């Protein structure tokens, strides 16, 4: 994958957890990211958008950064819901398109 | 805008993902999100529909 992702979370309820990404100033270093919710056979969800906005509907328990070339999602408060695969997605110029993550599993126990 | 871009990334994303597509099959849906991002939808369902006929 173009862009970094880190390893595999497991927290317990009530946890704040931090996921981080790493790229290049061809995409996070010059371009906002985007973070993606995937539930296992579900539709993939917008959870944030331009770095730090969240998506209509979405809950204030998520936030994000972006500074550099690594962004970050912070999840407030864990619940058992927030369980699931979260991707990083940003624009590459060098590619002249979408640019994804491999993806960070959070557990929550 | 921003918002409109990054719910675009999401058809690329699901495409991108789908395992029982053939490289040729995918590579043609995402171009085809490329050329026509208003037919987006259309194209997922498509993309659906066929990675579900060619599940093993």
């Amino acid at each position: 994958p173009v862009l970094t992702q880190s390893p595999s979370v497991s927290a317990a309820p009530r946890q704040r957890v931090t996921i981080s990404v790493s790229g290049s100033n061809s995409n996070i270093g010059s371009n906002t990211v985007n973070w993606i919710q995937q539930l296992p056979g579900r539709a993939p969800e917008l959870l944030m958008y331009d770095d730090d906005l969240l998506a209509p509907g979405v809950s204030d328990r998520f936030s994000g950064s972006r500074s550099g070339t690594s962004a970050s999602l912070t999840i407030s408060g864990l619940q058992s819901e927030d369980e699931a695969d979260y991707y990083a997605a940003t624009w590459d110029d060098s590619l002249n398109g979408w640019v994804f993550g491999g993806g960070t599993k959070v557990t929550v126990l | 805008e921003k918002l409109m871009k990054a719910f675009q990334s999401l058809a690329f994303f699901e495409i991108l993902n789908m395992p029982n597509l053939n490289e040729a099959q995918r590579n043609g849906f995402i171009q085809s999100l490329k050329d026509d991002p208003s037919q987006s939808t259309n194209v997922l369902g498509e993309a659906k529909k066929l990675n579900e006929s060619q599940a093993p």
